[PDB]
């Protein structure tokens, strides 16, 4: 898969997961989160040399007039657990789809 | 990859005659009908005539028609009009990761006329040109037919090679003939070394090669 | 309904060529746009396209030297050619696929409309006016030898446009030197040599040169 | 929202659903499929100036605030649908459901 | 870790300028590459970048005229400038962000390495090679018996010309002056060297890449 | 986002402390996205300090940076002759466009003890005299300060508007300058006069020095 394990120590130019650390206060302007201060959001990027993308890739070779060319984009997303305060009361929340875990050419 | 072979290279016909142009593809075109015909006039972009082997484009006269499938195609002009003398190209569409389209080499539809031997003329290098450092000897073959003609340069005895370039005009829009010029280029020093300069002309319309010559400094 | 190519007149060898195709009357999200070149005296050669869907395809001979792309917001299709050689001198046309992409029926290798074409000359030679020499007569023939000019476009007329019959201006030839050369001739009655003035009017616009020469026996 | 109802009415330069008909035999070389003969697969294409997931919104915000922007968005599939087909094993008919064959909606990711 | 700009050198007004920056020793998927220009006698100006992640960002003054992109399969970053003007004459540099992108610590507005820079002259004028003339040795009778000699490299266009002495062997005491623009629209410069008067073989190696000119002038009394 | 650098120019002796200011119109990202560069003539800038105060690998200890937010200072504690350059600051910002911007630069010149120029005059070569132009060159070698008045006299007549000057950068070790003054005349005017003189006025000379030659011998 195009994940952290495959991509991170193997920096190449084709579609891959790329590291991105985001600081909540500095980068997003989200001043309310207590923990963590930031997190590894990551992103997908690179060249692209599902069944729909596989049929599009075959159609683009067989038909003289190709349709769309593939994009490097997020495949699997993961939640991020945070700690914030409502007054002086602690509140743990799982924020959905905050992290990209793997990429795809689509 | 795919190659479209148009035959013949040149088609010489008179206005009113039927024209048939062939296009043969090395591999079958996509869907057996991805084949179009285009006409091209000098200084203009190509004009679409027929698409999908047999469908006439709007505004194209009914005298044009196309036929064929797979690898063998024909364009027919039922009765040639004067405006139909032009270069015609076929274009094929193909499967692949490259070479989605290809054009054939083209077929020239030329105006037919009688065999005409050229009127030959030789021109020595000008006084003005010798002043620089180069010498051009010009041989003019005026208003002939067919296009095929051979020009051999002869200095004293020696047949020349690699020092001449020839140029042909389009068919004249009044008498449908060609005119050819061949220029023999030599340096001022290489030119002063010899005396008799001759243009030997071979054409269909000549029984024996024609010669026009001058003696340098006449 | 319209396409217009634009580019530099000249490019020096090894440099990169950039051409634009400005589109009018149709959406680039609906139609595939192609590049086709035509070297002097040769046939049409398909280079590649940028599809209605954004896919770029090229001829196998391209060898990755070409990039075809588009910008819908500007109604522009681009051609970028790197490591340019003399072999890249040609008229470059942009041609639209006849029909919209994606339907059960395609364009069937039809291209319509076409742009007027843009001339690209690849050379290290510099813009230079021609030197014209008379080709003196002894029916007689006479002319002018329009030699060593750059770039390609020259116009030749006789007697300020008045003399048109029997006039033959030959296609220019590219010499080993990188400069062009052509001849213009005219057949006239031999009896008029000495009373009728014969002058060849040569104009080379790229260098702002205009030279007129008397041709006499 | 970038579906057939919205996109197939006005041809827009920005991202969204594009019609595409695929013939199995002619376009894919899948000569063994008895039914259907082809289908409306569609595709996604166009400019992304247009924020579906939390991660996409995060990246979009980060790209403006951090001096060094990360990835830029592009037009891709959002909702997909299967396609049922029919083929024969000799004279025996076989019905198969192929998942994620059709694109119903697009997004900028 | 290297960056190297390539360009046409001379561009006609209103035409498209196309520059290339060839990268060695680092991946474009790890680092952002910026374009920075510097007009003659002016300061550095950030044009924009193509980020490690593929995002292009430009200075406000760019006004859509610039397009910065990359092709990591050719190890190349590009800059495309439409409708050039005399105001676009400048040295254009390629400069990498100091650190890899996306790490908790960014590059902190640091750029390193930089390319050597490529000069772009926007002009209707054509390429002209120089004439190289000697500056005959002028000897000192006392004060250590030195002699100054040189070469005048006159009437070339566009810039630059490079001058060396005795194929690079002679470097101490060499003063190659900045080029001056003459009233004719052509450049001129002198390169001088102080040698012992006692020793009066000295050759000045002149190279004008735009016109493919290479002159090896022997300077003698 | 505008970075203002002050002073525009500073001239200081080897051993002195150089204090360069950089004021950002808006806060730099994270209050520390500010770097310092040193640029020598015809060279790409050299990164010195990043993150307002972090010294780049190999950069001498004499360089140090400080400040946070909007007010930044570059200090060169014990100035060396090789420290002559134009120094630039660059800031990092949030935004849709101006992610980075450079300051206008501060030119640092190294002060040294006044040195008079060694003066040489070179007649036009016989090679150049074949063409129609004659260039007469005056060289002012290894002097300090930069201020120098060079006057051309042709048969004791002062020349005006027919000469150009060019100055080298400061030398790396000795901090001196060199200057060329070139008198351009038509070859016909050159061969109509006898004495050619270059008159030099400089702080290192008690009275002007003239270097001349007589055309012919």
């Amino acid at each position: 898969a195009l994940d952290a394990a495959y991509c991170f120590r193997n920096v190449q130019d084709n579609c891959c997961l790329r590291p991105l650390y985001i600081d909540f206060k500095r980068d997003l302007g989200w001043k309310w989160i207590h923990e963590p201060k930031g997190y590894n959001a990551n992103f997908c990027a690179g060249a692209c040399p599902t069944q729909h993308s596989r049929v599009l890739s075959l159609y683009n070779t067989i038909n003289p007039e190709a349709s769309a060319s593939p994009c490097c984009v997020s495949q699997d997303l993961e939640p991020l657990t945070i700690l914030y305060y409502i007054g002086k009361t602690p509140k743990i929340e799982q924020l959905s789809n905050m992290i990209v875990k793997s990429c795809k050419c689509s | 990859e795919a190659v479209l072979t148009q035959s013949p290279g040149t088609l010489s016909l008179s206005p009113g005659e039927r024209a048939t142009l062939s296009c043969q593809s090395s591999q079958s075109v996509y869907n057996n009908n991805y084949l179009s015909w285009f006409q091209q006039k000098p200084g203009q972009p190509p004009r679409l005539l027929i698409y999908g082997a047999s469908t006439l484009t709007s505004g194209v006269p009914d005298r044009f028609s196309g036929s064929g499938s797979g690898t063998d195609f024909t364009l027919t002009i039922s009765r040639l009009e004067p405006e139909d003398f032009a270069v015609y190209y076929c274009a094929g569409g193909y499967s692949g990761s490259s070479d989605k389209y290809a054009f054939g080499g083209g077929t020239k539809v030329e105006i037919k006329r009688t065999v005409a031997a050229p009127s030959v003329f030789i021109f020595p290098p000008s006084d003005e040109q010798l002043k620089s450092g180069t010498a051009s000897v010009v041989c003019l073959l005026n208003n002939f037919y067919p296009r095929e003609a051979k020009v051999q340069w002869k200095v004293d005895n020696a047949l020349q090679s690699g020092n001449s370039q020839e140029s042909v005009t389009e068919q004249d829009s009044k008498d449908s003939t060609y005119s050819l010029s061949s220029t023999l280029t030599l340096s001022k020093a290489d030119y002063e070394k010899h005396k008799v300069y001759a243009c030997e002309v071979t054409h269909q319309g000549l029984s024996s090669p024609v010669t026009k010559s001058f003696n340098r400094g006449e | 309904q319209q396409l217009q190519e634009s580019g530099p007149g000249l490019v020096k060898p090894s440099e990169t060529l950039s051409l634009t195709c400005t589109v009018t009357g149709f959406s680039l999200s609906s139609y595939t746009v192609n590049w086709v070149r035509q070297p002097a005296g040769k046939g049409l050669e398909w280079i590649g396209y940028i599809s209605y869907g954004g896919s770029a395809y090229y001829a196998s001979w391209a060898n990755g030297r070409f990039t075809i792309s588009k910008d819908s917001s500007k109604n522009q299709v681009s051609l970028k050619l790197s490591s340019v050689t003399a072999a890249d001198t040609a008229v470059y046309f942009c041609a639209r696929h006849m029909q919209v992409g994606g339907a059960p029926t395609g364009s069937m290798a039809a291209f319509d409309p076409w742009g007027p074409g843009t001339l690209v000359t690849v050379s290290s030679a510099s813009t230079k006016g021609p030197s014209v020499f008379p080709l003196a007569p002894s029916t007689a023939a006479l002319g002018c030898l329009v030699k060593d000019y750059f770039p390609e476009p020259v116009t030749v007329s006789w007697n300020s446009g008045a003399l048109t019959s029997g006039v033959h201006t030959f296609p220019a030839v590219l010499q080993s030197s990188g400069l062009y050369s052509l001849s213009s001739v005219v057949t006239v009655p031999s009896s008029s040599l000495g009373t009728q003035t014969y002058i060849c009017n040569v104009n080379h616009k790229p260098s702002n040169t205009k030279v007129d020469k008397k041709v006499e026996p």
